[PDB]
């Protein structure tokens, strides 16, 4: 799963 | 509410205590009642607010993608029914994942958005927005999953309006923002185009700015745009 | 309960998907329903009770350990006041626990422990017992201290006597029951030379037992043993 | 802490 803040 | 009458200060302190326990519930409680107090949340207090909810959904949808596995394994040519249960479980963790989008994004239009003027308050409060909707979206499947789409999609456009207008393109607000509306792009409006044409000139713009920062604020971009590399390394 | 309506089979087949989804928590509500059922469990039930609430037990100790050690440092020499707000919250936390543990302990006695004929049922759920009061035991300071802790004794004893003359030494509930049994000598009886020669003498009479073993038997005894053998590390 | 099962 990608890359969130 | 249940923290109507912990005083503000100690909502905030609680939650600090909460955060290094691990008790991410706790400290979204914590930060609900501290809002719902109604004054305008400091900086350090909207991260507050946010890692609580981060967190608490974040393992909800972890819960959720386990479930949702199970579920479309067992639909499956050759599997053996089992009967509702995969169905009720994986419907409660949602609904409860709901109900806490819901909380969120309710703290947020009652009245957190509508009184931050500041654009770093503004902007971080609508990719929240956007990022509660996105929660929602991931796990629609009825009359309003485009309506619910349209939401996180306007919700993130307003933000980037503002923060492309307002604030360095090193800003990590700015960069964090453009990291989740890409995802949203890719994951969510099937649009891997736009995904990555917006990583990576978010990424191309921002190494243009480091050389104006300190090396406090160099780290703090940097982490960001190495998390938009990773994403772009993923894409392509 | 809320558990009522739901089929025994059912609330099984979600403790094992809540386990699947780390959701904790959910595991042991649908557990306790099951329990709640009236009828005895199976080995493999036994297990996800015990499983579902070490887990929430062990979340909220870890928790309570952080708060605790914040709170013994506010009472230090030099450390300014911040109020009852540290107190407070490890008090909320420990409260939540001790009720966990009550929860647990009004299953053992209504009525699992009483239904347990067979000795690795009845070792078990003593050792539960046992477990849950040491849980109890760590946390309190007043009037019942003592009271708790040789409640935690009597139910490691009586799980003991059964074991030593029911199961093989290598019997990985014998082995578990002793390891924990060690543990309650060395952190809340103040009994480190008891603790480690039960390790010792635990872990000499399986070594001689395993080649009695098959291969699988083998693992699951071994893997036991080197916690004694980690634990007997640690305390010489 | 010590190992517990
Ligand atoms: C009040 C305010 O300006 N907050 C922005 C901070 C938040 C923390 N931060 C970060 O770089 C990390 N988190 C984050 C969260 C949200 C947004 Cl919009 C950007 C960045 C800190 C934790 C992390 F995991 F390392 C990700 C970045 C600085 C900006
Ligand atoms: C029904 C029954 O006989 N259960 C005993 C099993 C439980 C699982 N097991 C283990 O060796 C481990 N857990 C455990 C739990 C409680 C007791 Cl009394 C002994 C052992 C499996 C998980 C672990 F983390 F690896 C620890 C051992 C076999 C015996
Ligand atoms: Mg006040
Ligand atoms: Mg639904
Ligand atoms: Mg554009
Ligand atoms: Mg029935
Ligand atoms: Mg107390
Ligand atoms: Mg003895």
């Amino acid at each position: 799963f990608p890359a969130t803040v | 509410g249940a923290m109507g009458s912990m005083e503000r200060a100690s909502l905030i302190q609680k939650a600090k205590l909460a955060e290094q326990a691990e008790r991410y519930e706790d400290m979204a409680a914590f930060m609900k009642g501290a809002v719902e107090k109604g004054e305008e949340l400091s900086c350090e207090e909207r991260n507050l607010l946010s890692v609580a909810y981060k967190n608490v959904v974040g393992g909800q949808r972890a819960a959720w993608r386990v479930l949702s596995s199970i579920e479309q394994k067992s639909n499956e040519e050759g599997s053996e029914e089992k009967g509702p249960e995969v169905r009720e479980y994986r419907e409660k963790v949602e609904t409860e994942l709901q109900g806490v989008c819901d909380t969120v994004l309710g703290l947020l239009d009652s009245h957190l958005i509508k009184e931050a003027g500041d654009a770093e308050s503004r902007v971080f409060y609508l990719k929240m927005k956007g990022d509660y909707y996105r929660y929602l979206a991931e796990v629609a499947t009825g009359d309003d999953k485009k309506r619910i789409i349209d939401s996180a999609r306007s919700a993130y456009q307003e933000a980037m309006d503002i923060s492309k207008k307002e604030m360095p393109p090193t800003n990590p607000i700015r960069l964090g923002l453009a990291l989740n509306f890409s995802v949203f792009h890719y994951e969510i409006a099937n649009s891997p185009e736009e995904a990555i044409s917006l990583a990576k000139t978010t990424f191309d713009e921002a190494m243009a700015d480091l050389h104006t920062l300190s090396e406090d604020s160099y780290k703090d971009s940097t982490l960001i745009m190495q998390l938009l590399r990773d994403n772009l390394t993923l894409w392509t």
